[PDB]
Parts: C-alpha cells; sequence; structure tokens
C-alpha cells in the first residue's frame, strides 16, 4: 500500500512539474 | 589509401562517445567502398568486433550480384560469427542495416534452398537487437519463413509464444508487408503443428491489419482463416469490429470457394461437402490449401458425433452409423474410440451389446487442482492488469497529453 | 529421465552442429525417439526434410518411417508386427524397447475406459499379447473376465494465505 | 486490519497449549505431584486432534474455496476492465488524427 | 430447447435430465474470462500498430 | 396444475416429491455478472477503432 500511494504522488506531481513548466 | 583515414576514424570514433557522428559518416557510402575490404575486416574489430562491419557487410552482400561472389563460405562465415559475438548496445543505434543485412541473408538462403543454417543466425539477431522479449521486429518475418520454408517448426515456437506489445520503429523502414508476414507464417506454422487456437488468432490479426488496397498476403490469410475457424470451431468466426473495410469489399469475392465451402459447412451434410471439394478441386489446389480442406470434411463427422451426444443417453453402433453416414459399426467403433482418446468425447463402448454409452459428466468443481486453474487465470490477469497500468502512466506524463 | 536429453542433444546437433544437412546416425536417432514421445506432427515434417540423399543411401531410416505409419493411422498389430521386423545398430536398441513399454501401456490405457466389455480375442491384438496368455494375466489387476464366451470386462482403476494477500493487495490498490 | 482481530485469538489458545505442554512436561520429568485427572484429560485433548478430517469435510472445504476463487476471478476481471476503458480514454486523445 | 430430456435407445427410456447450476456456471465463466483476455491481448497488439501508424499504401 | 411439487417414474412406478434446495440465487448472480462482463468487455475494446 505505501509503494503503491508513493508511485501515484510521485507520478501526480511529475505531472503538476510538467504542467508549470509548460507555461513558457 | 583514403579508407586508411576511414577505418582508423572509426577507431578513435568509437570507445569515446561521438555515436551520433558515426552513424552520421556511415550514411556517407563510399560508393562500392573499395569492395576488397575483406582484408580490415577482422583488423578493424577490435574489442567485441565493431560497428562499422555492419555497415561494411550490408554494402557487400547486397551488390545485387554474385553475393560477394563464390566467397559465399566466407561471407557466410563472417556474417554468423559477426552476429554470434557482436555484443554491445551500440548494435541497437543503427536498426537499419542490421535489419537490411538478415533480410538480405535470409533472401540469399531461400534463393539457394538451404534455409536451415539461417534459423540459427537469426536466432541471435532477434535477441540481441530487440529491447524487450515483447517488442516485434522486422527480423522477426524472416525467421518464421526460414523454419517454415524448411520444415523445422519448433525453433520457432519460443518466438510465437509471447503475446507482442511494441513494435520496432527500426529508424524508418519496417513496412507493413513484415507485420503482416510475421503473422501470417506464424498462423500457417501453428495451422502445420495443429494449433488451431493460436492459428486463428494469428489469422486474425492479420486481416484486421488497417489498409486502403488489396495485398495478396492478406487473401491467403482470409482463405486459411475460413478453413482453420471451421475445424476449431463449427462456424466461421466473426472477424472483430475495426476491421478495415477493403477485407469486406474486395477479399470477400475474391473468396467465394471458401464462403461456398461454409455454407456447406452450415448444414450438416457429408454428402454435398465432399461433392463440392471435387468440384472446386482447382481453386483448392491452387491456393496450396488442399488437405486443409479434407481435415474440415473429417472433422464434420467428429462434429456429428459430438452432436450426438446432446439428445442420446445410449446409441447403438449400427444405428449411430445412420445417422452420421459412416456406413458400417466397424468404423463407427473406431471413429468413437479415436475421439475419447484425444479427450473430445465421453463416452464408453461396449462390444457385447454392441453399444455406446455416453457419460457426459467430466467434472465436478470441488478439486484442488481447480483451484490452481483458478489461480493461473488470476494471475494472468493481474500482469495484464499491471501492465495496461504501465503503458498507460507512460500517456499521463507524456507533455504532449498536457496540451489537449 | 533420460531420452528427452538426448532429444534436445540431437535438435540442437541438427540445428547449429552441421552445414545444413547432419550426419544419418543423429537423423535416425531423432526420428525414432520423437515417435517414442508421440509427437507425429514433428516426425512427418522431420521425414519430409530429409535430403532425399540419406533416405537412397541409408536405408535403416526407411524402416523407421515404417513404425510412424503405424502410430500415425493408429494400428497396435502393425506397431507390434514392424517393431520386430528390422534392426540396427545401439542406437535405436533401447529406444525400441521403451518404444514397446510405451505403446503397451498406451494400449493398456486406451481399454481401460473407452471400452466397459470388450472381446479377449480383440483385447490380445490390442495390447500385443497371445489371447491365453493375455487372460491369465488380466486377472491380477481385478479385471473381471467371463470363461466359455471371451468377455473380458475392464475395471477403472503451502502458501495460500500469501496468495489471498496479494490477491486483496491488488483489487484494493 | 482483519488479520489483527485473528492474531489476538490464535495468540490466546497458543498461550494456553504452552502452559499445558509445560505441565506435562514438568509431571513427567517430575516437579508437581502426579495428578491422574489432569494426565487423562490432556490425553483426550491430544486424542480430539485432527478435527473432523472426514471425505464430506474436504468437498464443502473445497467447494467454497472454489467459489470464492471464481468471485475473486471475476472482481479483477472487473478491475481489468476498469484500467482497459481508463487507458483506452486516455489513448484517444493523443493519438487520435481523426 | 424445447425438451431437457435424454433418450436411452437401449430399453426405449426417455430420461428427464437437469443441469447442473454450479457447474455451468464455473464453465461459463472461464470461458469468458479466456474471451476476455484473448480480446486485452488483441486490443494491445491494435494499441501498437496505430501509435507506430502500421498500414499498407495503395502504390 | 400446480397442485404436486413432483414427478412420476414410470419404468419403476414411483413417485419423487421435490424437497431439496440448493443455492440458487448465488449461482443466478454469478450467471448474471458473468454475462454483463462479457458485454461491458466487448464495448470498452471497441472504443479503440
Amino acid at each position: 500500500k505505501e509503494n503503491h500511494n508513493r508511485t501515484q504522488q510521485q507520478v501526480e506531481a511529475e505531472v503538476t512539474n510538467i504542467k508549470k513548466t509548460l507555461k513558457a | 589509401s583514403a579508407l586508411e583515414q576511414f577505418v582508423n576514424s572509426v577507431r578513435q570514433l568509437s570507445a569515446q562517445g561521438q555515436m551520433t557522428q558515426l552513424c552520421e559518416l556511415i550514411n556517407k557510402s563510399g560508393e562500392l567502398l573499395a569492395k576488397n575490404l575483406s582484408h580490415l575486416d577482422t583488423v578493424l574489430g577490435a574489442l567485441d568486433v565493431q560497428e562499422h562491419s555492419l555497415g561494411v557487410l550490408a554494402v557487400l552482400f547486397v551488390k545485387f550480384s554474385m553475393p560477394s561472389v563464390p566467397d559465399f563460405e566466407t561471407l557466410f562465415s563472417q556474417v554468423q560469427l559477426f552476429i554470434s559475438t557482436c555484443n554491445g548496445e551500440h548494435i541497437r543505434y543503427a536498426t537499419d542495416t542490421f535489419a537490411g543485412l538478415c533480410h538480405q541473408l535470409t533472401n540469399a538462403l531461400v534463393e539457394r534452398k538451404q534455409p536451415l543454417r539461417g534459423i540459427g543466425i537469426l536466432k541471435q539477431a532477434i535477441d540481441k537487437m530487440q529491447m524487450n522479449t515483447n517488442q516485434l521486429t522486422s527480423i522477426h518475418a524472416d525467421l518464421c519463413q526460414l523454419c517454415l520454408l524448411a520444415k523445422c517448426f519448433k525453433p520457432a515456437l519460443p518466438y510465437l509464444d509471447v503475446d507482442m506489445m511494441d513494435i520496432c520503429k527500426e529508424n524508418g523502414a519496417y513496412d507493413a508487408k513484415h507485420f503482416l508476414c510475421y503473422y501470417y507464417y506464424g498462423g500457417m506454422i501453428y495451422t502445420g503443428l495443429k494449433n488451431f487456437e493460436r492459428a486463428l488468432y494469428f489469422y486474425e490479426q492479420a486481416i484486421t491489419t488497417p489498409a486502403m488496397a488489396v495485398s495478396h498476403i492478406m487473401l491467403e490469410s482470409y482463405k486459411k482463416y475460413i478453413l482453420v475457424s471451421l475445424i476449431l470451431l463449427g462456424k466461421v468466426q466473426q472477424l472483430p469490429k475495426y476491421t478495415s473495410q477493403i477485407v469486406g469489399r474486395f477479399i470477400k469475392p475474391l473468396s467465394n470457394a471458401y464462403h461456398e465451402l461454409a455454407q456447406v459447412y452450415s448444414t450438416n451434410n457429408p454428402s454435398e461437402l465432399r461433392n463440392l471439394v471435387n468440384k472446386h478441386s482447382e481453386t483448392f489446389t491452387r491456393d496450396n490449401n488442399m488437405g486443409l480442406v479434407k481435415q474440415c470434411l473429417s472433422s464434420l463427422y467428429k462434429k456429428n458425433i459430438q452432436r450426438l451426444t446432446k439428445t442420446f443417453l445410449t446409441l447403438s453402433l449400427q444405428d449411430m452409423a445412420s445417422r452420421v453416414q459412416l456406413s458400417g459399426p466397424q468404423e463407427a467403433e473406431k471413429y468413437v474410440l479415436h475421439m475419447i482418446e484425444d479427450g473430445e468425447i465421453f463416452a464408453s463402448i461396449n462390444q457385447k451389446d454392441g453399444m455406446v454409452s455416453f457419460h457426459d459428466n467430466p467434472e465436478k468443481y470441488n478439486n484442488p487442482a481447480m483451484l490452481h486453474n483458478i489461480d493461473q487465470e488470476m494471475l494472468k490477469c493481474i500482469e495484464l492488469d499491471e501492465r495496461l497500468k504501465a503503458m498507460d502512466q507512460e500517456i499521463t506524463v507524456n507533455p504532449q497529453f498536457v496540451q489537449k | 529421465f533420460s531420452f528427452k536429453k538426448l532429444l534436445d542433444q540431437c535438435e540442437n546437433q541438427e540445428l547449429e552442429a552441421p552445414g545444413g544437412i547432419a550426419t544419418p546416425p543423429v537423423y535416425g536417432q531423432l526420428l525414432a525417439l520423437y515417435l517414442l514421445h508421440n509427437d507425429m506432427n514433428n516426425a512427418r515434417y522431420l521425414w519430409k526434410r530429409i535430403p532425399p540423399a540419406i533416405k537412397s543411401a541409408n536405408s535403416e531410416l526407411g524402416g523407421i518411417w515404417s513404425v510412424g505409419q503405424r502410430i500415425w493411422q493408429r494400428d497396435f498389430p502393425g506397431i507390434y508386427t514392424t517393431i520386430n521386423a528390422h534392426q540396427w545398430s545401439e542406437t535405436v536398441q533401447p529406444i525400441m524397447e521403451a518404444l514397446r513399454d510405451a505403446t503397451r501401456r498406451r494400449a493398456f490405457a486406451l481399454v481401460s475406459q473407452a471400452y466397459t466389455s470388450i472381446i479377449a480375442d480383440d483385447f490380445a491384438a490390442f495390447v500385443g499379447l497371445p489371447v491365453e496368455e493375455a487372460v491369465k494375466g488380466i486377472l491380477e489387476q481385478g479385471w473381471q473376465a467371463d470363461s466359455t464366451t471371451r468377455m473380458v470386462l475392464p475395471r477403472k482403476p503451502e502458501q495460500q494465505l500469501a496468495r489471498l494477500t496479494d490477491y486483496v493487495a491488488f483489487l484494493e490498490n | 486490519e482483519h488479520l489483527i482481530a485473528q492474531h489476538s485469538a490464535i495468540k490466546m489458545l497458543h498461550s494456553r497449549v504452552k502452559l499445558i505442554l509445560e505441565y506435562v512436561k514438568a509431571s513427567e520429568a517430575g516437579e508437581v505431584p502426579f495428578n491422574h485427572e489432569i494426565l487423562r484429560e490432556a490425553y483426550a485433548l491430544c486424542h480430539c486432534l485432527p478435527v473432523l478430517s472426514t471425505d464430506k469435510f474436504k468437498t464443502d472445504f473445497y467447494d467454497q474455496c472454489n467459489d470464492v476463487g471464481l468471485m475473486a476471478y471475476l472482481g479483477t476481471i472487473t478491475k481489468t476492465c476498469n484500467t482497459m476503458n481508463q487507458f483506452v480514454n486516455k489513448f484517444n486523445v493523443l493519438y487520435d488524427r481523426q | 430447447g424445447l425438451i431437457s430430456a435424454r433418450v436411452d435407445s437401449h430399453s426405449k427410456i426417455l430420461y428427464a435430465r437437469d443441469v447442473d447450476q454450479r457447474s455451468t456456471t464455473f464453465e461459463k465463466s472461464l470461458l469468458m474470462g479466456k474471451e476476455f483476455q484473448r480480446r486485452a491481448k488483441a486490443m494491445m497488439l491494435r494499441a501498437a500498430v496505430l501509435r507506430n501508424q502500421i498500414h499498407v499504401k495503395s502504390p | 396444475d400446480n397442485t404436486i411439487h413432483g414427478r412420476i417414474d414410470q419404468v419403476n412406478q414411483l413417485l419423487e416429491l421435490d424437497h431439496q434446495k440448493r443455492g440458487g440465487a448465488r449461482y443466478t448472480a454469478l450467471d448474471k455478472w458473468t454475462n454483463q462482463l462479457n458485454s461491458l468487455n466487448q464495448a470498452v475494446v471497441s472504443k479503440l477503432a
């Protein structure tokens, strides 16, 4: 359970970072 | 003279990076490269051979004539040694001339009619060119033909039991011919070993290829699809919804004998089927699938006998060999015995009374071994879902899939 | 046991060892050993791919593809008759010494659930023994014969807790 | 959280079987007066195992196991269909040319 | 599906049969699972070919 | 006329009455679930045309 939610939160963080850098 | 600069460059450009410019200068050709290079090939292979050997051999092999003249044994030995011990991930930087070299080797072997030496060569080339084992390469269509023209079906089995989930782009090339040929030759191989359940799947994956023109590799994948579906099942299976409309417009009218054969193999009556096989004997033997058609005629009897189990609990052998038209209790005895031995029917013979007793009671699901079956079928779906999630997260983070 | 290792050894020596055509010893060994494992689909192609020069020179191989057809068109008396027809060197003698046992066990397993009452004369041809010798040896296994009519009646003879946790952890993610 | 409710009841059965075993060994080697009644009831308790290993039991037990296995199989098929739909929806956005 | 019966053509007796609900359920569920896995593999291959844009040109 | 819940046995001159009721609601539910998944899967797959 811990590994699955860490992976999900990391994917979400990567997507958020991509969204932020896309504003260029 | 000038080649000495070219040979040295690959010596110094390699083993230190600069791999982008290496493929650039390899693509600069050399205008037949002074074809007498057979001496410099061995020395250039510092460490585990090299990459420029691929560039030399690709030019050597396709001189569109006299491969390398009668240097064949030496050329074949060089190709075999190179492919066996090319090593390195560098061979994946140029999966455009590697596939070309393998294709040229396959064509030469097929022309020279020794398609058995190359089965061992295109087994390391596949193993040392794909990222993982679930990736389809253009070489998969060469092994499945080499091991089909030279009846040796078992070496290809490890490469046909993998469910492919990715297709190599090969940095250009990879026309649809390779994809169609792999899924046609695999179906032919599986049919030859009497594995019809997966032969039908392999043929279906070739018919449903996106198309806009008729190709004579999809016609002889519908003609055989009909027969394999009539052998494995009692009817022609329905092609998937996303099937290209070209199959339903020109491919279908071109195959009219086989649809007629299915029509006769829709009302259970071997008398008309036997006549139809002979009336259309020219078409069935011109397409080379004569022998896969007689299997349908032999399977009609085995289908009728199984259909007897849904109505009868005990039948007489003389009486049984009058509804399935077997013409003799003695032959019906062996027809039932063969089906019992193959696990197609559940019955028992009584030679005293001469009667066949149908059991129709295979299994009650209270076995600790059926739990193993459910466990395996659950594990396969678990792995499938994990794969789907894995190649879904790779799209969720795609920079292109944030703007749309 | 040991025959599977021999089989894969001949397969490897057929694929990579020769320059396209292998020696008649390994060719015939593979052909005869395919029949032992009941792999007629592969044996037919092995016979079809043999060059038409070993066949006309080493005729003994043509003998081996004389047992095979008998397995192909299932004919137990044909199998037993043809096995006892030819002979070769010490390469197929132990092959057709386990093939005999395999065929005789296949016949016994065949007439144990397909037939519930069979003539003793037909049973003798099935198993491959003389009728008198067959009936006397039948009675030990418990199959009840019936004399004066020769109608033998064959008679039929650790981490689960981890797996369930793995399924639960998957369903709930 | 379900396995802990079954981890606190086995821990109570174990800590009693262990005490009974210790008392039996003490009576054997000699530490307490030889009481016949206790050593007879312990024999009966030992003879009580296994608990109902009849042939009809290991058909109902396996019936239940197979029923739950099939239910689990269908649950995984449904979850895989949901993942199927999610991936297909996410795919027909990027690689759409119509 | 009009009469759920089986003919015994030795003593000429028409027996009434009863379908086993549990066995039928298990059989059809296993068959559905097999078909679903086949369709899943086919769709994954279709996704690969669509992603790579493999088709035969009219030329 | 739905008054006796049984069936006759002619060859043995019997009357077999219906008395046992196995689980008929769990297997029907499982059949409905299987049949509905068989259609949902096709509907999902056909979206990738």
